[PDB]
């Protein structure tokens, strides 16, 4: 859960 | 304490949305959903712990959808507006819906919808192809998935292009088993991304409960949809 | 006032349509005379009236129909009992009367309009198929040859 959803915060700020 | 300024971050993010300032609305959302996270990775309780996963994973879809469209500006797009359908809402009829982005200009329609099988979706066309005669439609270009119960389908959507043959309106209908995205454009520039596509209706209470003919009146599923611009 | 008249198998003459111009948020009661609302056809065809009358803010609609002597009475009365108790939870008080006496085709508002058609709501053709355009939306269908006065006190 906190690596599913602080990877997706990696893509909006790619 | 913290968490109560990942609030109002946030519900900034909203108002962007609503207000249509989505490069704003992204950025905001994105911090919204990191102040998230530093509560999440915080909290030990499990019941709140899950509480979060959902409004995170909420609001991150929003966020990641908002980017999406933003990069896809590529000659295809311009994220002018989108418009919620709550769950059982109502006034949201085919001509309600695409009544300001049509005009005499418009002479023709593409339709991508994955979902016009089943008798009611048929009909659900068949209104959609209604509203867009009165305006200057001339040709209606429809691409849906391939049902095998498709005879239905194949004579179906055979007998509407009959049917608008007999105003002068011709009908093109290709199938593809591979299809999901859902997609309508007028030549004029509009385009219009509907979540369920034209399928977003319940059906009705009774025989003759209110909202049966005006779909105005017809309450209708949860779904998104999606405006753009091409000029 | 002013009479129209109908030629056969014309369009654009939905409820919606006819009804645009005198009809707008000042209208909050109507009242109606039409003898037969008795078939099934007829039945959907009041349903589409009441449906273009709260869009505007009416709470109080009038019905005075003709009851049928056959057997099709049993779903007739039924049938607009399901649209009063629907229109009731749409907040609007729908009142049915009957008379096997009643011959006036004759609609009326409360802001001073009123109208009377020649074969009352009934004069819609049926579709053609039944994926025809016109099927959906009563503008597309052909409508049978009458006549229609509008009077206004």
């Amino acid at each position: 859960m906190e690596d599913q959803l602080s990877r997706r915060l990696a893509a909006l700020r790619n | 304490p913290q968490s109560t300024a990942a609030a109002t971050v946030l519900k900034r993010a909203v108002e962007l949305d609503s207000e249509s300032r989505y490069p704003q609305a992204l950025v905001c959302y994105q911090e919204g959903i990191d102040l998230l996270l530093q509560v999440l990775k915080g909290t030990k309780d499990n019941t709140k712990r899950c509480n979060l996963r959902e409004k995170i994973s909420k609001y991150m879809d929003r966020a990641e959808n908002i980017k999406k469209y933003l990069d896809q500006e590529k000659e295809d797009g311009k994220y002018h507006k989108q418009i919620k359908i709550e769950e059982n809402a109502t006034g949201f009829s085919y001509e309600s819906l695409f009544r300001e982005y049509l005009n005499e200009t418009v002479t023709e329609v593409w339709i991508e919808d994955p979902y016009i099988r089943h008798t009611h979706q048929l009909y659900n066309f068949l209104r959609f192809c209604e509203m867009l005669i009165k305006c200057k439609v001339k040709t209606i270009h429809l691409l849906t998935s391939l049902d095998e119960e498709q005879v239905q389908q194949s004579r179906g959507l055979q007998e509407i292009e009959e049917s608008l043959r007999s105003h002068g309106v011709l009908l093109e209908v290709q199938y593809s088993s591979s299809i999901h995205d859902r997609e309508i454009r007028f030549n004029n520039g509009w385009m219009i991304k509907i979540g369920r596509g034209l399928d977003y209706f319940k059906k009705p209470q009774s025989r003759f409960s209110l909202g049966y003919c005006d779909f105005d009146l017809r309450p209708c599923h949860e779904t998104t949809v999606d405006i753009f611009h091409k000029k």
